[PDB]
């Protein structure tokens, strides 16, 4: 009961691919919104797809 | 008042002509697949001499 | 802005998207983005305030970028083949800027920033337009340029684009910007099946449109632009609220609702090549997606939040504004799964 | 092809590439943008006159005329955004947030 | 199949349309009047099923399916009654929309003859259901009951949805004749190997598997008494279902790679009795009771034998009324006391002495007393286990022994003992209680007089 | 406090406003008819209707044609003197082994 | 006795800035209700001379 | 038909209908004053439309039969047990301020909304923009909270942000012993238990704040008991005064055409006053709210729109 379906069950499927989603999802959108800092992206993003693209 | 039973219980015929209107649509989806019709290997027969189709 | 104004410049945005659509030069089809740019830019600075401006200045820098890398890339495709007609480019460097560009204006990741950023700066009247129309345009040029996109480039950004929508929904609050990751994801999706069939991009980008209509314009009927204020709309018009779960189900690609059709034939279309990893990994990461749209039907639908005091004079008045077409959105939104073989007549 | 076409697709990657890269201003961003409608003019005209395409030389005027439309519609964002908040840094676009 | 069809889109209108005071009056007769219609189609042949048409085909395995749908849907229908009195008229007729729907795509799913038309019905019962749960579902953990639900299934299912359009396009058709008669085996690689692994995952998550169970436990505790009756009866026997129609095309591949789903079935068997011995709530114990019996239908499937298909059928549908009828129970006692707390309320035989009567002949039925037809199904499944082989029969006695202990521990617990002093609210049975549990069980007893009808197309 | 909520309400007893309540309904007039109408149908005609009806559902599976055809195929097989089972149930005539 | 609906603590849950905050995000504010945030806030000439 | 952008387009304009006593002549004053005679002798003579003061029952009067709906349908509050208990620990105090400053901006819409329709200037006995004097009294009693002063402040911005600004503070300037004298012989028990406080509370946020806050938007014509009893010499004083005051010498056809869109909208009025800001005096539980609403759906004349209501006399229900 405690230690596999109410614990172990719990943590492996559903608890760990929560944590991850929640984590990336932070990740992704906690940027400030700075135009400079996402062109700089975009910069970096277009020098990658002309160079390492064939 | 017989309106008012008709005003309030004619909510009783809906699943009988449901289920006749099913039954037809069976029917008529039935009519549909008569390829085969009296050509099957083991119900091959001759036609009575009052019949048209083996089946509807 | 005056109503004549207003009108004008809607007409024109649609004058320079039907321009990209009906012109077979490249020349044509630059100076119908620029129209639809210029003409684009008061439509979201209509309601005058700090982040609309903000969201306006964005919006242009974004746009006039991709624009130089469009027309860049057409003078490319000229120097190596003399021709202005658009059909396969004969340039993979032009081809490359094209598409790069194309990305950028459609809001596909890593150039998706923009999308949110924009979305939360202007109404939602705004928000519709600019979603709707500015994906319209550019995704009917690269179906136009289809058979020399490159299909790895392509795809990792449909994938990026699709992954990045569902976490930023996963972790947003705003209705608006939960639209926009919204966008993102489902233009990942049309641009995966891009490369394979225009039919089925097509199909996903009428389904999308319709969805969002809906979306938009029920949070417009209901006045909510966050998720508390939405909360509220059970205790006036709980109709709006299911007809907003249902839609919010339907976005989410459940069956039996007109959402799962897009997804059913892409995936269809992409495993006939023999692509399977890449229909199932955009099929599990729709969940993301799901996940964000059930918790907003939470709030909305499923339960009862407190509401105020005031929401009796609420009661008391009653709407007066129609919208149009909303009911005829809400029904294609989730009852024409029966009549996906129409995709041939869209063919 | 020459080494003209060279220099002018590396000043039209130098203008990209400037642009990208703001410092303090969104003054120097439009005329960073400005520079790359220049190396295009450059460039179509110098393929336009090389291969004697006639009807393609108005072109270029074209292109001009809409690039300072565009340029206008920057100007008058950029004098706008400096109007509200008092300068015209970039570093004030903040407010909306992704 | 319209003829059945079509009363359900009948039922709805009918619904919507009648006063406010003849909902459930309606509901239940035309309810009742549609089962005993689909009662017909248990007339199966012994060799090819029924084709009505191109769409829709009854087998001796979707016949008792189909009954059991359409006899349990009038007793939610008394359910509701009981649970839903003071719910607007609106309200009230949304739910028995919900469920008219679930049980319309239910007999679709049933009777689909193409595996795309099925899986599109088996993930279309998804809406309905997460609504009625997150809904009408009592307490705060409804919402993530509904979510871990509607996850697991469609985690479970959309690997199913490559595969199936992947073997259409291979194959050429998805019809279940076709694909039965055209059925060619499944060579050992990787790439089948993960076919194989999609089409049972999803239905085994669906099952449920055990290791793939908390969504049961998580949504059947939290959902409302038609909720938790629709989903332990007729939901969960949408994976059995699914895999002895899918596993016509997975074989041999299906000789190696049942291991370890044979291996995780019997243990948790095991596990889930223990658990069941050591329970606090009463919902806990049926839905981990369900749990087991789904993992012995498991490993019938899994060992794939004729007299475990027999065996694997009997237990799905006893398991089904056994459990609705469990489900039921727990319901008239918690809306007595409020709290679905084991060892809250004792004496309740000394109190309520025909309720007793219902509570004994339940477990009784639960721990496969013969000659019943869960004892019919356990049975055929371990004797084909012991042909399989010979350690299957030492856990199948083992699982046996523990069911009976928490069975009449529940019953003890629940009926036996000294009343609670301080519950003076235990008011006598009503009519509408004792008929449904009356409904409930006598089938049960019908059925073993006459069990040729509920073991399947291998009979 | 945090909200203006009302207080949970009692719960209501159907026997005190009516001893004879079947259960079904707080109108004594709909809940008679619910329990008249429920037991009716669902009790007497489901059960003993649908009971007898599948009790003499014609024999569709051909159970008893088979014993037929059992006894006429071992009574023909012995009287002969042929073996009751074939050792085949094709035709190696028919059959050609890939050699 | 009556079934469970979302109250104030439920509501402040679902009514921050974001969803699952962390340090800059509890730094952040929620924008203003209707959009508008307040304002942040003539040429002197000495003649003659 | 309605207004809305087709009128404008064939030429529906504000400014053509305008004329000189096309003025909304709020007359702000004080408790218990002449205010509300004064207003309607201002009303007679310059021949504008009087509006008595805004309340619960005001809200109701509009919508539907003009005749007032229950208190707990509507309001749910209550002057009287503000009077009797002001300080007591369900709120009702906050709840009631909060109630009237929805009523007077919806009272302000209509008035704007008459104004801009039919050309005819408005006498208001007290508007949005001095309601705040009674949140100020409350809150120096100890009545109210800070939260609740911030809940307020919070709307109050978000909702008179958008309308143009009053027209005179006819501040019938009477001292507070003159006040409570004229309590006294009033003999309403309810107000009778008035303190002496909160009378003074109330003209120190008029003359401190509110006063010299509307002397730079426009002028103000203070009087007292026994100068407001001459209402020509009030008259006389208002059409006298002429400047650039205020933003209507600026305003346009097109800002006047958004007004009256605005205006014409109660729900777009009324939309910042229900913010999900989760005060315990406002807030009200789920179970409640759904109870509450069902009664005002089974109200007679409120189950569906107003033309298809067949229980009130609403035919051709089928072609409508
Ligand atoms: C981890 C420890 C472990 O391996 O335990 C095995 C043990 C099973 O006992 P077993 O029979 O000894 O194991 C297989 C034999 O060793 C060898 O069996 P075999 O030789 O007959 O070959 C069969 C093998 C063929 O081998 C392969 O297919 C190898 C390639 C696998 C690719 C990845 C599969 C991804 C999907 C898996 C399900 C995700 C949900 O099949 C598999 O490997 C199937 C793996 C998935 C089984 C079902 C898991 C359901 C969820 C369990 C609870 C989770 C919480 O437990 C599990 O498999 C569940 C572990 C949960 C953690
Ligand atoms: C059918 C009966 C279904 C259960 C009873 C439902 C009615 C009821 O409440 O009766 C008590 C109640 C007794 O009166 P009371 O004193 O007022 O009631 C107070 C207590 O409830 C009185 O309760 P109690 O505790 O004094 O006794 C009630 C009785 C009621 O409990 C039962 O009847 C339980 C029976 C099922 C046990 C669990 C399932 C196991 C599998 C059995 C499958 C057999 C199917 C056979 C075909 C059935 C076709 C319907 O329970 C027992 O006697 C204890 C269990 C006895 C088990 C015996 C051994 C069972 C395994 C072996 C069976 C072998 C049979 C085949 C042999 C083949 C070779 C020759 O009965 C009536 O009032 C009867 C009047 C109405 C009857 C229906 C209409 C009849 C006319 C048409
Ligand atoms: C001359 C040529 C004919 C012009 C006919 C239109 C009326 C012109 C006169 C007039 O009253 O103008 C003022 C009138 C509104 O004046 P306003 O007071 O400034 O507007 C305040 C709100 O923005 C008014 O917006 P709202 O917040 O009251 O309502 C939202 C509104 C917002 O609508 C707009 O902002 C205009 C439409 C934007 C695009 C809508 C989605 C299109 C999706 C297409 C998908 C692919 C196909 O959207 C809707 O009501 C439904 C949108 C369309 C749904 C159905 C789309 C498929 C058909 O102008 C319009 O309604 C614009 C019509 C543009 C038609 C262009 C035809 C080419
Ligand atoms: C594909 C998605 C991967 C998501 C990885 C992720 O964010 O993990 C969280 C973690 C951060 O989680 P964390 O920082 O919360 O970890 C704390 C862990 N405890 C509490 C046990 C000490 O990110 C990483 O580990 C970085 C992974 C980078 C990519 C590796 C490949
Ligand atoms: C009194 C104590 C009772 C409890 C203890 C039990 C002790 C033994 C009691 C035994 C009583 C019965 C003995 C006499 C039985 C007579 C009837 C029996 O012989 O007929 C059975 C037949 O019974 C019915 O078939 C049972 C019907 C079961 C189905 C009822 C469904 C009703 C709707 C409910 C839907 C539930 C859905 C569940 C999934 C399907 C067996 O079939 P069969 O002998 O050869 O029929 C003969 C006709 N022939 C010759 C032409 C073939
Ligand atoms: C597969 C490669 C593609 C990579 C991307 C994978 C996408 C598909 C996997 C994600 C599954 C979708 C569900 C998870 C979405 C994110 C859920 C989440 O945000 O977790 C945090 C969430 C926060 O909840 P709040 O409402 O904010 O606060 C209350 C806290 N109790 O925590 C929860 O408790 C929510 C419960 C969600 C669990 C749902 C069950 C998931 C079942 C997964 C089965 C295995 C899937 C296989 C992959
Ligand atoms: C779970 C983690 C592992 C699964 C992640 C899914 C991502 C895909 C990884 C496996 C992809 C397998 C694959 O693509 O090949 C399968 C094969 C490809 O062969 P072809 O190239 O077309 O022709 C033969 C070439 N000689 O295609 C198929 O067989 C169709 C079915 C493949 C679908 C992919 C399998 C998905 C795995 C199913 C696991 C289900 C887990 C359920 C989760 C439950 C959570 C509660
Ligand atoms: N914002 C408010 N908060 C609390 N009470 C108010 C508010 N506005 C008006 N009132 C109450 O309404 C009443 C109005 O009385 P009033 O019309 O001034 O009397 P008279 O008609 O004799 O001049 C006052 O007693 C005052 O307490």
């Amino acid at each position: 009961s405690s230690l596999l379906d109410l614990i172990w069950l719990e943590t492996i499927l559903p608890k760990t691919t929560s944590f991850i989603q929640m984590k990336m999802s932070i990740m992704v959108s906690n940027q400030k919104g700075l135009i400079k800092l996402y062109f700089l992206s975009f910069l970096i993003t277009i020098m990658i797809s002309m160079t390492l693209f064939n | 008042n017989v309106l008012q039973i008709v005003r309030d219980h004619w909510v009783h015929i809906l699943v009988p002509v449901g289920f006749v209107f099913g039954c037809y649509l069976d029917r008529r989806s039935d009519e549909k697949l008569t390829a085969f019709r009296n050509k099957s290997l083991l119900f091959k027969r001759e036609l009575r001499p009052n019949e048209e189709v083996t089946w509807k | 802005m005056n109503p004549i104004i207003y009108t004008t410049l809607i007409m024109t945005v649609m004058s320079g998207t039907m321009l990209v659509m009906i012109s077979s030069h490249w020349l044509l089809i630059w100076i119908g983005f620029e129209m639809n740019l210029l003409a684009m830019i008061p439509v979201l600075m209509k309601n005058f305030n700090p982040r609309a401006t903000e969201a306006a200045t964005k919006y242009f820098l974004t746009q006039a970028t991709a624009s130089m890398m469009l027309m860049m890339a057409i003078i490319i495709n000229l120097l190596y083949s003399g021709q202005w007609t658009i059909t396969k480019m004969f340039n993979p460097v032009a081809m490359t800027m094209m598409t790069m560009a194309l990305a950028m204006k459609l809001g596909l990741s890593p150039f998706h920033f923009w999308v949110p950023e924009v979305t939360q700066g202007i109404s939602l009247q705004a928000g519709l337009l600019l979603l709707t129309w500015q994906k319209l345009a550019p995704l009917s040029v690269l179906c136009q340029i289809s058979q020399s996109i490159n299909p790895n480039l392509m795809l990792t950004m449909a994938m990026l684009s699709i992954l990045i929508g569902g976490w930023g929904g996963l972790n947003q609050t705003q209705l608006r910007k939960i639209m926009a990751y919204s966008s993102i994801a489902h233009m990942g999706w049309m641009t995966a099946v891009l490369p394979y069939n225009t039919t089925m991009t097509i199909l996903n980008l009428l389904i999308y449109i319709t969805m969002t209509l809906a979306m938009f314009m029920l949070l417009i009927h209901s006045s909510a632009t966050t998720t508390l204020s939405l909360s509220h709309t059970w205790n006036k018009m709980p109709v709006i609220t299911s007809l907003m779960m249902v839609t919010l189900l339907s976005m989410g690609g459940l069956p039996p609702l007109s959402g799962f059709m897009p997804k059913w034939m892409i995936i269809q279309e992409m495993t006939k090549n023999e692509s399977i990893i890449m229909p199932t990994l955009m099929a599990m990461t729709a969940l993301l997606n799901l996940y964000f749209y059930m918790r907003l039907a939470y709030s909305s639908s499923l339960t009862m939040f407190p509401s105020t005091n005031n929401m009796k004079m609420k009661w008391q008045f009653e709407h007066t504004k129609q919208m149009k077409l909303l009911p005829t959105m809400i029904v294609l939104s989730t009852l024409v799964l029966p009549m996906t073989p129409a995709l041939s007549s869209l063919n | 092809m020459p080494l003209v076409y060279m220099n002018i697709i590396m000043a039209f990657a130098i203008a990209l590439a400037g642009l990208l890269m703001y410092r303090s201003h969104l003054m120097s961003s439009l005329l960073c943008l400005e520079g790359m409608m220049l190396s295009l003019f450059i460039m179509s005209t110098l393929i336009i006159l090389n291969t004697h395409f006639t009807l393609a030389n108005m072109m270029p005027i074209i292109l001009l005329v809409f690039a300072a439309c565009e340029a206008a519609l920057g100007l008058s964002l950029l004098v706008m955004v400096s109007n509200t908040y008092g300068t015209d840094y970039v570093q004030n676009l903040n407010l909306l947030q992704c | 199949m319209l003829k059945i069809i079509i009363p359900t889109t009948m039922l709805l209108p009918m619904t919507w349309m009648s006063k406010h005071n003849m909902i459930w009056i309606n509901a239940t007769v035309h309810s009742l009047l549609i089962s005993l219609i689909s009662l017909s189609l248990l007339n199966q042949l012994g060799e090819n099923s029924l084709n009505f048409s191109l769409t829709f085909f009854s087998d001796s395995l979707s016949a008792p399916l189909l009954v059991l749908t359409t006899w349990l849907l009038p007793l939610m229908l008394m359910a509701s009654q009981s649970h839903l009195s003071k719910e607007t008229t609106t309200r009230k007729k949304l739910y028995i929309t919900m469920l008219i729907l679930l049980q319309l795509f239910l007999i679709m799913t049933f009777t689909a003859t193409e595996l795309i038309l099925f899986y599109i019905l088996f993930e279309a019962t998804l809406v309905p259901t997460l609504i009625i749960i997150t809904r009408w579902g009592n307490q705060t953990e409804r919402l993530n009951a509904g979510l871990y639900f509607l996850f697991y299934t469609l985690a479970g299912s959309l690997p199913l949805l490559v595969a199936l359009v992947y073997i259409q396009n291979t194959t050429g058709s998805l019809n279940f004749l076709i694909i039965h008669y055209w059925s060619h085996p499944l060579s050992n690689s990787w790439s089948n190997i993960f076919m194989w692994l999609a089409c049972i995952m999803a239905f085994m998550v669906k099952m449920p598997l055990y290791g793939l169970h908390l969504w049961l436990p998580k949504a059947h505790v939290e959902a409302p008494i038609a909720g938790s009756m629709v989903l332990a009866a007729v939901l969960l026997k949408l994976g059995g279902y699914g895999m002895m129609r899918i596993t016509t095309i997975l074989n041999p591949l299906t000789n190696y790679m049942a291991y370890p789903f044979l291996m995780l079935s019997m243990w948790g068997m095991i596990m889930t009795s223990s658990i069941c011995l050591r329970q606090t709530d009463l919902k806990s114990l049926i839905a981990y009771s369900s749990v087991s019996h789904m993992a012995l239908v498991i490993v019938a499937i899994m060992i794939q034998t004729p007299w475990s298909f027999m065996g694997a059928t009997a237990l799905m549908i006893a398991h089904g009324l056994t459990s609705s009828m469990l489900f039921c129970l727990a319901n008239t006692n918690y809306e007595r006391v409020h709290s679905r707390t084991m060892i809250l309320a004792r004496g309740l035989q000394t109190l309520l002495p025909l309720m007793a009567t219902w509570w004994l002949v339940a477990s009784l039925t639960n721990l496969a007393l013969p000659p019943s037809i869960n004892l019919i199904g356990e049975l055929f499944i371990i004797t084909a286990s012991f042909s399989w082989s010979n350690i299957t029969i030492i856990l199948m006695g083992m699982n046996m022994m523990i069911t009976a202990l928490y069975s009449l521990y529940m019953l003890i617990t629940t009926q036996r003992g000294k009343y609670t002093h301080h519950i003076n609210n235990i008011k006598p049975s009503f009519t509408r209680e004792n008929a449904l549990m009356a409904l409930h069980i006598l089938p049960l007893l019908l059925l073993t007089l006459n069990p040729k009808m509920i073991l399947g197309p291998l009979y | 406090i945090r909200l203006q909520e009302d207080p949970d309400p009692e719960d209501e007893n159907l026997y005190e406003k009516n001893p004879d309540s079947h259960g079904y309904d707080k109108d004594p007039i709909v809940d008679l008819w619910n329990m008249r109408v429920v037991f009716f149908f669902g009790f007497s005609i489901v059960l003993v209707l649908g009971s007898t009806f599948v009790a003499y559902l014609p024999d569709y599976r051909m159970q008893e044609w088979a014993r037929r055809e059992a006894e006429r195929l071992v009574k023909y097989r012995e009287a002969n003197g042929l073996p009751l089972m074939e050792s085949n149930c094709f035709d190696p005539n028919k059959i050609q082994l890939p050699e | 006795a009556r079934q469970w609906q979302p109250d104030v603590e439920w509501a402040e849950q679902f009514g921050g800035a974001v969803m699952y905050p962390t340090k800059e995000t509890a730094h952040w504010k929620p924008p203003p209700w209707n959009d508008v945030d307040p304002p942040k806030d003539n040429l002197t000439l000495n003649f003659g001379p | 038909l309605q207004y809305g952008p087709l009128a404008f387009v064939l030429g529906e304009r504000t400014t053509r209908k305008l004329t000189e006593t096309s003025k909304v002549i709020t007359v702000d004053g004080n408790i218990c004053s002449g205010k509300g005679r004064l207003a309607r002798e201002i009303a007679e003579k310059l021949g504008l439309r009087h509006f008595p003061e805004a309340g619960i029952h005001y809200a109701d009067s509009t919508t539907g039969d003009g005749k007032p709906l229950d208190v707990q349908l509507s309001g749910n509050c209550s002057l009287e047990k503000f009077y009797d208990d002001p300080k007591s620990n369900d709120g009702n105090s906050y709840r009631l301020q909060s109630w009237l400053y929805a009523s007077r901006l919806l009272q302000y819409a209509d008035a704007l909304e008459h104004l801009l329709s039919t050309g005819q200037g408005v006498v208001l006995e007290r508007s949005i923009y001095s309601d705040f004097v009674f949140l100020e009294a409350m809150y120096r009693q100890g009545f109210i909270r800070k939260q609740c002063v911030e809940h307020y402040n919070e709307v109050k911005k978000v909702t008179a942000c958008e309308y143009l600004p009053p027209h005179v503070v006819v501040y019938v300037d009477v001292p507070v012993p003159e006040i409570q004298s004229r309590i006294q012989k009033k003999g309403n028990p309810h107000e009778m238990k008035i303190t002496a406080a909160y009378l003074q509370d109330i003209e120190n946020a008029y003359k401190k704040t509110f006063l010299p806050e509307m002397s730079e938007k426009c002028e103000v014509l203070q009087y007292s008991a026994r100068e407001a009893e001459d209402a020509e010499k009030v008259v006389e004083d208002i059409e006298y005064l002429k400047c650039d005051k205020g933003p209507w010498p600026d305003q346009d056809d097109r800002t006047f055409h958004r007004l009256r869109m605005l205006v014409q909208n109660k729900l777009e009025v009324l939309n910042y006053t229900t913010i999900p800001v989760y005060l315990p005096e406002i807030t009200i539980g789920a179970h409640q709210s759904d109870r509450v609403f069902q009664k005002f759906t089974e109200l007679p004349g409120r189950k569906y729109s107003p033309g298809y209501n067949e229980d009130v006399g609403d035919k051709w229900i089928w072609l409508k």
